[PDB]
RNA sequence: CGUGGAAGUCUGUUAGAGUUGGUGUCCUACAAUACCCUCUCGUGAUCUAUGUGUAGGGGUGAAAGGCCCAUCGAGUCCGGCA
RNA sequence: GCGAAAGCCAAGGCCUGUCGGGAGCAACCAACGUUAGGGAAUUCGGCAAGUUAGUCCCGUACCUUCGGAAGAAGGGAUGCC
RNA sequence: GGUCUUAAGGUAGCGUAGUACCUUGCCGCAUCAGUAGCGGCUUGCAUGAAUGGAUUAACCAGAGCUUCACUGUCCCAACGUUGGGCCCGGUGAACUGUACAUUCCAGUGCGGAGUCUGGAGACACCCAGGGGGAAGCAAAGACCCUAUGGA
RNA sequence: CGAGUGGCUUGCUACCUCGAUGUCGGUUCCCUCCAUCCUGCCCGUGCAGAAGCGGGCAAGGGUGAGGUUGUUCGCCUAUUAAAGGAGGUCGUUAGCUGGGUUUAGACCGUCGUGAGACAGGUCGGCUGCUAUCUACUGGGUGUGUAGGUGUCUGACAAGAACGACCGUAUAGUACGAGAGGAACUACGGUUGGUGGCCACUGGUGUACCGGUUGUUCGAGAGAGCACGUGCCGGGUAGCCACGCCACACGGGGUAAGAGCUGAACGCAUCUAAGCUCGAAACCCACUUGGAAAAGAGACACCGCCGAGGUCCCGCGUACAAGACGCGGUCGAUAGACUCGGGGUGUGCGCGUCGAGGUAACGAGACGUUAAGCCCACGAGCACUAACAGACCAA
């Protein structure tokens, strides 16, 4: 993919459960898979900031649970490096919902954003408040 | 039926024992081209910092921007290059011929070497010239050495010394080039060889750690879970199967682990100076004050602090030379903390 | 920059920055400003801060 | 509401008894059954000391062919016996 | 302190759960301490480790042989002067 | 089949069971995905009434399953602590030993060889190590058969 | 229907082994095979393109994570370039595991008059040893070549040291009515593997500094014990990964294949002789080892009364013994001291305040105090200790 901008240490792995920041009616989500990734023997298929992964709703309305659908890392806990050297970190993991295009499905995006993120999904920044 | 997995560790770094001299050695140089010149030079590291450097590369989208980079900081200091030595094509190879030496040397020299007293340099040039006519000349190369001295971080007053090719335009006119060199005292410096920008493959002996076990030798496992807690944590499964019946040198096990030499490619030279800009708060730990000739290489440098690295110009670049860096800052807080 | 905790200036190409929930940033200029903060306490509180003095 | 203080009653490394798991330590042992942690019981069909009784096709057995002096789907010793 | 509990200390006893000396003392093993982010993905199996915890207040479901379930759960409090 | 063996011919209940071979039975729940588990169905290879059936509050170091919480079980390993390990003084065994023995790759051989054959390799000795091989050591198997053996 | 190859399944035999060679599956770690799943290069197509489908060369590298089940297998899920298969005592318990199988206890169904049984199900249920040899990973001592120092050569040896993907430009272009929709090439990044490094981020840090619970030393001060820190907070050096750096281009020869010239056979023919091309594969390039390479190496200088070396002493860029490296007054090698640079977080004492309380007393607050305490780093500095001195050597 388009390079990120950013140096990423993946702070998520197949079966964490993370939040699902916009108003799709999903509350939580649980990582399944990771776009593009081929780990090693034994090694937990890993996820970061920027990534697309292959999600389940754990939590949400009837109607959004269970579904396995597509979504993109919005936010980690785990601290990435910026070209300056300076580190970045949030406070919770998030990820966004997306289609097949990487359009959000949701209208709205819950809490701030990674520039880097942005960057590479640009609708789903246009629906962003804060882009830090 | 058991998942597929790359084996432990690389095999091409064997075997993995102590390094026979501690004074690295390059085992290739780069090609003949342009003027003739000295192809390497040597240095003492001293340890790191970081640096703001504005982005070079111009197929980069950050081009034009400020960039942090790490950088280790060598003190490089003029060396001496003290003779020249030619090579002659035989069936076996290439072969010492003779050596062209000089009167002026290091008062210090004489702690390494038995220094001459009574020489001559016409003869062995003669020599040399005459197995240029017949077209036996293998290649030419200076017997270096550095000048510890200078460096008052390093305790050692010893020379080190260490062969180095010249390569260069037409035999006779590096011939020439290598002489003139020789002639003077033999004193050159970094300068001479390298423009900060450059890519240079930079060779040296790694840290010692002494014995070491397969995990930490090898990269292999510990054991897991329940296996963990038996009465084996850090032992490998197997020495191999039942047959064949021996143990192939290829299995992961415990040994000699660093000192050894190490040549790692394609580091930029950020900056050539000389002075105490990127020396560090309180002193360089374990090491000292840097305030003279120095190098700042890109990254990381193989060998512990005080240890003698040597640069050669890199004889397999990815990338196109992009000349003097402009460097918009060099940090110099204390490393203690 | 200013580390928005202590007060020094936080040398250039070293530190990290917090994003909030709410989205606002904190620059840290090292570990202990960050465990410190994480305890609750004030910057103004703590003497050797530069904030404080 | 209080009083009362029952219980093969609860918690409990009180004394005391026992031993689920670690398949940990040990495995020419400290030990021919040990060590540590965890664990179970602990007013009763409880635990415990000494004395006393039951003897080998016989005892004893809330029964596992368990136990009867490191040995028991028939003890040990000597004899039958070379 | 509820306590014949822990922990600390007397009286009393001991340095004999009886080989020592040396190396920042490596690998490896036995017992342990601390580990970012993820949080059972490990394993036949949460095995191992851990989480919880004392006391007071509030509050407490299904089911029930009406005894019990029950410390259910869940929530709050706790020092010193 | 719409009696016959041999007396009767399985009632209440329970049921794919610690009993169901077929079997991962079918439907559903739960999971991204569940040979598991639970609910239902059930003609039960071969359930069933003190050979006790069904059911069950309480109890349990009893078997299985799920959830919340938690964590180095794992991703993937790191650093540290104490005792060993290593070196030195002293003390000082045992196991094991047909012989020879620096082996390796193939072959051959009672078909599973350090010792035979042909090659290859191989200067001697010593320290530390994890244990591939010596079909390593420890026991005249813990499986099977045999004996005009035993209990 | 016919002919074969393998030795992965099963059966057959009873040749080896029962004074005992530890079953299945998994795990860990190493080597290999090719009948190729991906990747490279090709051919055909019911080949427009994109994508398929089938076939050829090719074993360099890769082939992963999860749900049921002990499972091997298989079914299932989401990822993927692809998630190939097989051999090594169905590799791998003097490595691990004990979940399957297969002792002694027990239950169920079925069978049996019964004791008991089952190629049925089920709960529980034991794994010893200090390595002699050989093997290999690393470390030494000697001999040989045959006075010393320094520098090299390179026979051989090891490597995957690099494999793969996504994205952008090419380009909404070629192709196609449209729908759809490429490539060469140049770039940016990711992933797996590999080697090294600590400025940055992170972990540790039983150095250290602080807070604080119980108890003991009468209080205060300052301490011991509460496991190798009582507990909690921070954390330097160092070591680390979750951090950071680096890991081609190009040649040469080929396979399959595409062709040239070309005859046997006037023609034709990529082939018979010759030749131009052409794979991630082969060789070189690159990295690592390597004078014990018995043809036992090369060069330069020093020395044979003295070059060099040893013991010794101060130390680590080194280290389990040994080895290695540096310094020794022609000196900054280690320590003391002082600065610098760091860690913690404001010392003892005293003064003011302080809810109150006749008072005694008083938790605590502020000031003195960017305090106090401490440092495995650096610099300065010969102050102490590297002294004295013994010896080998053509
Ligand atoms: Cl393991
Ligand atoms: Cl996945
Ligand atoms: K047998
Ligand atoms: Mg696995
Ligand atoms: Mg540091
Ligand atoms: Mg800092
Ligand atoms: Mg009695
Ligand atoms: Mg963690
Ligand atoms: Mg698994
Ligand atoms: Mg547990
Ligand atoms: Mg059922
Ligand atoms: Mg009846
Ligand atoms: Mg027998
Ligand atoms: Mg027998
Ligand atoms: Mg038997
Ligand atoms: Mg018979
Ligand atoms: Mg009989
Ligand atoms: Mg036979
Ligand atoms: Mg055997
Ligand atoms: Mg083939
Ligand atoms: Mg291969
Ligand atoms: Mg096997
Ligand atoms: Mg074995
Ligand atoms: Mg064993
Ligand atoms: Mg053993
Ligand atoms: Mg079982
Ligand atoms: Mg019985
Ligand atoms: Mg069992
Ligand atoms: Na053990
Ligand atoms: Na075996
Ligand atoms: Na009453
Ligand atoms: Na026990
Ligand atoms: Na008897
Ligand atoms: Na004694
Ligand atoms: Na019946
Ligand atoms: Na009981
Ligand atoms: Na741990
Ligand atoms: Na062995
Ligand atoms: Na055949
Ligand atoms: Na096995
Ligand atoms: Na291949
Ligand atoms: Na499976
Ligand atoms: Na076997
Ligand atoms: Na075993
Ligand atoms: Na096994
Ligand atoms: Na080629
Ligand atoms: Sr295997
Ligand atoms: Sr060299
Ligand atoms: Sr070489
Ligand atoms: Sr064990
Ligand atoms: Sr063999
Ligand atoms: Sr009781
Ligand atoms: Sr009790
Ligand atoms: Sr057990
Ligand atoms: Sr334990
Ligand atoms: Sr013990
Ligand atoms: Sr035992
Ligand atoms: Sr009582
Ligand atoms: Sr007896
Ligand atoms: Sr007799
Ligand atoms: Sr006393
Ligand atoms: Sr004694
Ligand atoms: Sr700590
Ligand atoms: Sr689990
Ligand atoms: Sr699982
Ligand atoms: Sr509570
Ligand atoms: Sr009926
Ligand atoms: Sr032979
Ligand atoms: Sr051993
Ligand atoms: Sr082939
Ligand atoms: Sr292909
Ligand atoms: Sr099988
Ligand atoms: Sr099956
Ligand atoms: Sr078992
Ligand atoms: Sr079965
Ligand atoms: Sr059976
Ligand atoms: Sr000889
Ligand atoms: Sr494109
Ligand atoms: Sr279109
Ligand atoms: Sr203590
Ligand atoms: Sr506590
Ligand atoms: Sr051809
Ligand atoms: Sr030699």
């Amino acid at each position: 993919m388009e390079a990120l901008g950013a140096d990423v240490t993946q702070g998520l792995e197949k079966g964490s459960l993370i939040t699902c920041a916009d108003n799709t009616g999903a509350r939580e989500l649980k990582v399944i898979s990771v776009h593009g990734y081929s780990g090693t023997k034994n090694r937990h298929p890993k996820a970061g900031l920027g990534d697309k992964i292959t999600v389940s709703v754990t939590k949400g309305t009837p109607e959004m649970r269970r579904q396995v659908l597509e979504a993109v890392v919005v936010r980690q806990r785990k601290p990435i490096r910026r070209p300056d050297g300076t580190r970045v970190k949030f406070e919770d993991n998030a990820a966004v919902i997306v289609d097949e295009n990487e359009d959000p499905r949701g209208t709205e995006l819950k809490g701030p954003i990674a520039r880097e993120v942005a960057q590479r999904f640009g609708s789903v920044a246009s629906a962003a408040t804060m882009i830090v | 039926p058991q998942p597929s997995r790359p084996r432990k560790g690389s095999l091409g770094f064997g075997p993995r024992k102590r390094s026979t001299s501690e004074t690295p050695r390059f085992n290739s140089w780069p090609s003949d081209d342009g003027q003739p010149g000295v192809q390497g030079f040597a240095g003492y590291k001293a340890g790191m910092t970081h640096v703001v450097l504005v982005n070079d590369e111009p197929n980069s989208p950050r081009e034009g921007m400020e960039e942090t980079v790490p950088v280790t900081v060598i003190e490089t200091p003029p060396m001496r290059a003290v003779a020249l030595r030619a090579y002659e094509d035989t069936p076996y190879g290439q072969r010492p011929l003779t050596e062209v030496w000089t009167d002026e040397f290091h008062s210090e020299l004489d702690r390494t070497l038995d220094v001459p007293e009574d020489h001559d340099p016409d003869a062995a040039e003669e020599q040399i010239r005459d197995a240029h006519e017949a077209g036996d000349l293998g290649d030419l190369r200076l017997i270096t050495h550095t000048v510890p001295d200078a460096v008052p971080s390093v305790p050692k007053k010893k020379p080190d010394v260490m062969e180095t090719r010249v390569g260069g335009g037409s035999v006779s006119d590096r011939l020439d080039h290598a002489l003139d060199i020789v002639e003077d005292g033999g004193e050159h410096a970094m300068n001479d060889i390298f423009r900060a920008g450059e890519y240079a493959d930079v060779a040296g002996v790694t840290k010692g750690k002494g014995t070491q076990g397969p995990v930490k030798r090898w990269g292999v496992q510990k054991r897991k879970g329940k296996h963990a807690r038996q009465g084996w944590r850090r032992r490998i499964g197997n020495l191999g199967p039942w047959n064949p019946s021996r143990v192939r040198s290829t299995v992961p096990q415990q040994g000699q682990t660093g000192y050894h030499q190490r040549t790692e490619l394609n580091k930029r030279l950020i900056d050539i100076g000389e002075g105490d800009e990127p020396t560090v708060d309180g002193g360089f730990v374990n090491y000292g004050e840097v305030d003279g000739p120095y190098t700042l290489v890109k990254g990381s440098v193989p060998g512990p602090d005080k240890r003698l690295v040597r640069f050669r110009p890199a004889v397999r670049p990815n990338d196109q030379p992009r000349l003097d860096p402009e460097v918009r800052y060099v940090s110099n807080e204390s490393n203690q903390g | 920059r200013e580390c928005d905790y202590c007060g020094t200036d936080i040398e250039p190409g070293t530190g990290t920055m917090f994003v909030h929930k709410d989205g606002a940033t904190t620059h840290f200029c090292s570990s202990k400003c960050e465990n410190n903060a994480d305890l609750g306490r004030e910057a103004r509180n703590l003497e050797w801060t530069d904030t404080a003095r």
